[PDB]
């Protein structure tokens, strides 16, 4: 029997704009976001905690429990301050 | 045609002082109360600089999905409950929503193996907890990385910021209520956030997607008639005439094996199925509404990229010429405007127009600026504002003389630039195009003879003329941002109430842009040009 | 919408006076140095009377080729030297201009025996002396004479005459810069000239030629609503839902064995596949803005013949009754703006015009004649210009009285003509037909009541009004050919100064017309008219 | 072997007009224009001179050397004066 794993997409937001070279954690695995500010996990089940960080200082955390074979797409807004010139 | 006020029960008709939301009929529109959009109704705050001055409506929430959608102070109630597989969505939407269900099945998402790129894959498995995929969930590297980051090469007024800029920050649509530009919304937002624009959920068949019409539902219209110059043109002519003919138009053909006898939008703009649809672009002239000359040297290879493209089915000469007559007729162009402004600023400077600017209702920022003021070219007590700052251009809340220039530019010269562009020779001259422009001059003529003509009237008779109230404040002018802002934040500006920054400020034009631009300047020894 | 200062590099942006063919962006056109066409660019002068004001691009060199191109004085340079044979030419072309080739070999042309008619059979074989085939090139007896000849039996406003009479001798073209007028040179000399029309080159396909599009390229648009009349009309709407339907419209017979459901622009101008597309016309009514009742006994045979065309797929009496309700609606049509005019005639006569014609800009003769004089019905002091001698009918450099005048008969009474024929009720109606009148008529009043109350209140108050200088120069205006005729040739008119002989002077009605017209007077007993 | 001949087309215009009933001359074949104002000459191999004369006392020259199969359009403009009502 294989345990279908949980899709987990996290997208990380600066009222409205994509955040480029965010880090996100979750659980143990880590993803720097590229031009879509999102970040694609594939986990087993489980509870996991959501960070995104970004190099101005800006945090968001979310708890996601997540059950076999969920798919949920995660939107974390870090406000304005997020968002940086070029 | 007349206001039918029978027939209809009367208990349905509106009278006047009761609520416009009430439901009933008011005849002309008249006499109802206006109770302005539901701010109680569930919905999401639009994203951006001006998020506090943006009033929105629930259904905007799937235009700008990943903030208006998918957080989770945002998401709307579904009445729907459960974590479903893949055959629950289609078995359960197959009859809930037949054509959705008849769409995906068609589509190759449906087909795809090992594992079929399903409704989960795209809404998720949790029912209460369903999101809206935009185009970032599409351009992911395990899926479309290459056509969300071809379209993200585009720059201002392109596929890649006609949402975030074009739209977020667009000034009449924070100034006014929401629905009167609702409409801008739905248009704006789509090519940058949503990728069912031009191939359509949920078939995403790309051979519909390299049909011309698909470019209509927003390349067309007042300020664009993109899709009339090409569809009247002999391009379109032959277009028109042949596309169902496969022998002539075969939509299956991957674009770059594209071997039409005519050429479509797709064929030009989205070369070799490029997706930034910009690529092949000379230089913005914001709408065309700014003016250059594309055949200078400056831009000869640009110009020479265009000819290579045209060198399909034409003679490099024939087509080299024939974008040399569009230079032409944009050089034309702003050479009628420049004199239609002219009389109009001369209104403003001897301060004969009727009204002057602090005479007319606060503009969208709370301030007083004149309507057509250019911050780079304007500087003066006459124009308002701080330097280098621009006014609102308008075609609303204004005098004849500024509505008509905005309109000489803003819509007949477009139809030059378009109508040269795409080969519609009417579009350039007849049909709204030079001689549209011709009209509009002789009409600011006319409203500043007559505006002059009152003026000298007034002077030698005594009569200080006090601008009409109706100038200042009305119903719908009421409404707007500009009496707000000066009521409730005496001293400040929108900008000073939305300190946030902006698109620009973020975005900048690509290094390989300033370069060529530098090198050709100095190749030919151009002065470079100010702030 | 504003006018974008952003993002564009600097080093791009045009500055206060320097050259608009820099390349330079400059923001809504303004601030810029008008540099003119390019005059050092290897062209052809234009045909004609008026050759020397006649200003021209490189472009036209295709339009009108016999002169404009296969001159050995004009000819353009090309890269490419050698003569070949046809072998050489395809095989070389199949690369270097694809779509030509794929065009040419579906070509019955290619396929022809014993010789091919080759891309050098129209083009030459000497690369360094190479030709573009005008229609005397397709029309030798050895080829298609036949359809050469039909076209040419077309009178004035005909297929036969629209660049050698409407555009080789086009006012406005004459006057203005060139590329202001660029789409006219590229659409009128075509019928003519080239004829690729219809049937595109290089395919030349009768099938394609068959459809109704075919002729929407330039029978569309503000002055003649040709396409837009039909497409929308019954018949329009009968072809759109059924055209690829092979069972109701079948384009491969020929138009003689034409059994379509419903007619084509085709089955009713072209009827049995004639090249004269004027064949079937009663009388050139100057695109509609003179008036004639077509449905009076003096054109009973030629009105008759319309009726043998629609009788095809209607009953005789429902097509005569119908046509006759387009007749009513052509004199009704007239009646408002034969008001219209008189509005617009008492303000000059009354000399409280604003302004009068000698306060404007000099036409393009370098007159001060009024705009809407018709020198077969107008004459005196007030009207200018010599007796017999008509004005510069424009909507530019004009009062608004005059431009809406020309809009009245010029656009939207051409709609209520081109509405009725084609079955557009809309476009003789609501759709600025009719009711377009009605607008322009109070729009005219008003605009004539305003100028008259200005003139009553300064004659009492004592100002003698003097004309704004906007009037007589501007930016564009100081382009055109009446200034400089004025301050270059100061006694004379253009006339004087391009002394040739005209279109009009060596083309006459056929012998069959005239003696139709003088059989049919005398058998109704009708006094001839006058010149 | 066949010595292929070369076609030549003379066209007569008058500022822009076909000039009708001009005559062309070149060689020993003298062909005169219909409405159509072009005639087409097939000759052999060599050096010609051609001539464009008219009823209206205006005439136009040039000479052509054609090789073997050429096509040669040749326009020749004789002016205003070779145009006369109807
Ligand atoms: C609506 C959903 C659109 C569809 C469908 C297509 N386009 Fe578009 N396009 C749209 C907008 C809102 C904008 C820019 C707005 C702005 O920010 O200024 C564009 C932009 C372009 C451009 C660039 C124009 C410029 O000034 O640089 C091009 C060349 C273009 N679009 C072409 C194009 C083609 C060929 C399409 C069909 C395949 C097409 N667009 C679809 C809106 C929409
Ligand atoms: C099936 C036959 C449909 C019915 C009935 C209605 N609509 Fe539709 N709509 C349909 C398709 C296939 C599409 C194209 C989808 C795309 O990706 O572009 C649409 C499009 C719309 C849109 C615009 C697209 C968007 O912004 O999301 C709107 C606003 C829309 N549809 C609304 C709508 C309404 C209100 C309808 C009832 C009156 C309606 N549609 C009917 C398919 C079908
Ligand atoms: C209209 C202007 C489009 C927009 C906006 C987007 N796409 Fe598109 N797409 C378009 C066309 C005309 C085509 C066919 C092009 C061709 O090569 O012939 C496509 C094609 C695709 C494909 C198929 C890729 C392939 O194998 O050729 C994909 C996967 C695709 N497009 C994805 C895509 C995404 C993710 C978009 C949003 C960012 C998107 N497209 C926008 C036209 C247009
Ligand atoms: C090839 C023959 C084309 C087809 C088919 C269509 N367009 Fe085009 N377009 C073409 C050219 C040569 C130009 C001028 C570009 C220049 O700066 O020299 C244009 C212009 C546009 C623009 C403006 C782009 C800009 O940079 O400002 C747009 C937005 C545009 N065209 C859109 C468009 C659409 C929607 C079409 C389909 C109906 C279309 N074009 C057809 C060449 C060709
Ligand atoms: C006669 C029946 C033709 C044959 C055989 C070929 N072409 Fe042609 N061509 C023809 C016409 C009537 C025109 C229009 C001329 C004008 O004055 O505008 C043309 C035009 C061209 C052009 C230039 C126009 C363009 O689209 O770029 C070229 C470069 C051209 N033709 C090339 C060409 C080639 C390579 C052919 C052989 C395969 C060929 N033509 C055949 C008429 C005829
Ligand atoms: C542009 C290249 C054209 C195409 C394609 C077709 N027509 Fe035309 N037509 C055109 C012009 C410029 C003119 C006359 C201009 C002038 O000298 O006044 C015409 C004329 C006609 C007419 C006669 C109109 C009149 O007032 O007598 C008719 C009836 C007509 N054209 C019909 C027609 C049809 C049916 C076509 C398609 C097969 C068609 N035209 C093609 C320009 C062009
Ligand atoms: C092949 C797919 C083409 C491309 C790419 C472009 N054009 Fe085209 N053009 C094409 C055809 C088949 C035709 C019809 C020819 C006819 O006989 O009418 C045209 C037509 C034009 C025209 C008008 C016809 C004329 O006056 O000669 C113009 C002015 C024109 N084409 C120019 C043009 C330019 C500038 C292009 C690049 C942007 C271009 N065409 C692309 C086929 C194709
Ligand atoms: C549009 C208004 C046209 C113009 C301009 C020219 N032609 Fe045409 N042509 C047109 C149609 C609709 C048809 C099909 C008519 C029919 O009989 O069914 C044609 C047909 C021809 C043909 C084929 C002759 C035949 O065997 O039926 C030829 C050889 C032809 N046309 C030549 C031709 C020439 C030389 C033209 C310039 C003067 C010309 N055509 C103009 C539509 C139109
Ligand atoms: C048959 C039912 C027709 C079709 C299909 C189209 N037209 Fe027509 N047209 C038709 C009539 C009876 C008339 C009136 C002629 C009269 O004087 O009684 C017209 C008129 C025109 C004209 C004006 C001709 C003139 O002499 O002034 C033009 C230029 C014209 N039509 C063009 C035209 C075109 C381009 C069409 C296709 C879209 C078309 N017509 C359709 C009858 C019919
Ligand atoms: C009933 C189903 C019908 C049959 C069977 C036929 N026709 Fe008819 N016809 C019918 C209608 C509803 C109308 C419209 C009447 C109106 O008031 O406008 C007609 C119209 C005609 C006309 C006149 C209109 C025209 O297009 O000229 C004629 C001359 C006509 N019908 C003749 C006709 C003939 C000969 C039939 C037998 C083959 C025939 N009709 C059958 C309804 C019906
Ligand atoms: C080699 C490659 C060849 C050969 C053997 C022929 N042609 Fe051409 N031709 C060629 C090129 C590269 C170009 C484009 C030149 C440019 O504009 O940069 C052309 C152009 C033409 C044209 C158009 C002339 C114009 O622009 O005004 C025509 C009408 C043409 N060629 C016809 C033609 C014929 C009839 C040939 C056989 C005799 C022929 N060509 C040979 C390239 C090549
Ligand atoms: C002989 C030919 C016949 C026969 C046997 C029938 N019809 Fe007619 N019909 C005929 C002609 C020549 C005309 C046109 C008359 C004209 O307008 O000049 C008609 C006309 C009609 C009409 C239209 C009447 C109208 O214009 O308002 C109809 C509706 C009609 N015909 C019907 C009809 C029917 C039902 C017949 C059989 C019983 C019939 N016709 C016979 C010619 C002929
Ligand atoms: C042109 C006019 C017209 C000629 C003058 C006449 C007499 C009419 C009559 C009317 C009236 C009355 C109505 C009802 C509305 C009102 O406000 O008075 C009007 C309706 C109308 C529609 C319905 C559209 C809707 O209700 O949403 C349609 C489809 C109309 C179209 C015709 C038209 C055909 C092309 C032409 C010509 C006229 N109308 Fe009308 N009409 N009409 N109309
Ligand atoms: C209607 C308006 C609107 C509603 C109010 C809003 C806010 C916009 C925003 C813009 C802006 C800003 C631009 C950039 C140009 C400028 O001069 O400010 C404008 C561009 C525009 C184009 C691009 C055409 C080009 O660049 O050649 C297109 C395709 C537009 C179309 C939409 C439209 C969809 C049918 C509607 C509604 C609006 N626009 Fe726009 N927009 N737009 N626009
Ligand atoms: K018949």
């Amino acid at each position: 029997y294989d345990v279908k794993p949980a899709k987990l997409w996290v997208t990380a937001i600066a009222i409205g704009t994509p955040i480029v070279g965010a880090e996100i954690k979750v659980g143990d695995e880590e993803c720097t976001t590229g031009n879509n500010g999102t970040c694609v996990f594939e986990l087993r089940p489980g509870t996991y905690a959501i960070s995104v960080h970004e190099h101005g200082g800006q945090s968001a955390h979310k708890e996601v429990s997540l059950e076999e074979g969920n798919i949920l797409f995660v939107s974390l807004d870090l406000g304005a301050k997020a968002r940086h010139p070029s | 045609v007349e206001i039918i006020t029978h027939w209809v029960p009367h208990e349905v008709y509106g009278m006047p002082g009761e609520p416009d939301n009430s439901g009933k009929v008011f005849f002309s529109g008249l006499k109802a109360k206006y109770m302005g959009y539901p701010k109680d109704a569930q919905r999401s705050p639009y994203p951006g600089k001006y998020s506090k001055f943006w009033k929105t409506l629930p259904a905007y929430r799937y235009y700008i999905p990943d903030y208006m959608y998918n957080r989770d102070e945002v998401r709307p109630s579904n009445p729907i409950k459960g974590t479903f597989k893949l055959e629950q969505c289609v078995a359960c939407h197959s009859v809930m929503t037949p054509g959705i269900v008849r769409d995906y099945n068609k589509s190759a998402h449906s087909k795809a193996e090992p594992a079929p790129t399903g409704c989960d894959t795209c809404h998720g498995n949790n029912h209460q907890k369903l999101t809206m995929p935009s185009s970032k969930a599409c351009g992911t590297a395990e899926c479309h990385e290459t056509q969300y980051n071809e379209q993200g090469q585009g720059g201002i007024g392109s596929h890649a910021s006609c949402s975030s800029f074009a739209q977020v920050e667009c000034a009449w649509s924070i100034e006014r209520p929401p629905g009167d530009t609702a409409g801008c919304t739905f248009c704006h937002t789509s090519p940058e956030e949503r990728c069912s624009t031009c191939h359509q959920r949920h078939q995403f068949d790309p051979a519909v997607a390299r049909r011309s019409e698909q470019c209509k539902t927003c390349h067309w219209g007042k300020d664009h008639r993109d899709w009339e110059a090409y569809d009247i043109g002999l391009h379109g002519t032959v277009y028109q005439v042949n596309k169902w003919d496969t022998e002539q138009f075969d939509f299956s053909k991957k674009l770059s094996d594209a071997d039409y006898v005519g050429p479509t939008c797709q064929y030009c703009h989205m070369r070799g199925g490029h997706h930034n649809v910009q690529r092949a672009s000379i230089v913005y002239t914001s709408m065309g509404m700014s003016m250059a000359d594309r055949g200078a040297p400056l831009w000869k290879e640009k110009r020479d990229r265009w000819v290579s493209i045209c060198d399909d089915c034409h003679s490099p000469r024939f087509a080299r010429e024939n974008l040399q007559a569009m230079d032409e007729s944009v050089k034309d162009a702003s050479l009628k405007y420049r004199e239609t402004f002219k009389v109009a600023e001369d209104l403003l400077i001897d301060g004969v127009l009727d009204p002057m600017p602090k005479d007319l209702c606060p503009d969208w920022s709370g301030q007083h600026i004149w309507s057509l003021k250019i911050g780079a070219y304007h500087d003066g007590e006459a124009y308002g504002g701080t330097t280098g700052e621009s006014g609102e251009f308008r075609m609303s809340n204004c005098t004849d003389v500024e509505r008509l220039c905005f309109e000489s530019v803003g819509y007949f010269q477009t139809y030059i630039y378009k109508g040269m562009a795409h080969g519609s020779w009417n579009d350039a001259t007849y049909s709204d195009g030079s001689f549209g422009m011709d009209r509009w001059l002789v009409n600011v003529k006319q409203n500043a003879s007559r505006a002059r003509r009152l003026a000298a009237l007034e002077k030698k008779v005594g009569i200080s003329w006090q601008p009409e109230q109706f100038w200042k404040t009305g119903e719908w002018l009421d409404q707007l941002t500009g009496p707000y802002i000066v009521k409730n934040h005496p001293g400040k500006t929108i900008f000073d109430l939305c300190p946030d920054p902006g698109w620009l400020d973020t975005h900048h034009a690509p290094a390989e842009e300033v370069e060529y631009i530098e090198r050709k300047l100095k190749e030919l020894g151009i002065t470079a040009g100010s702030h």
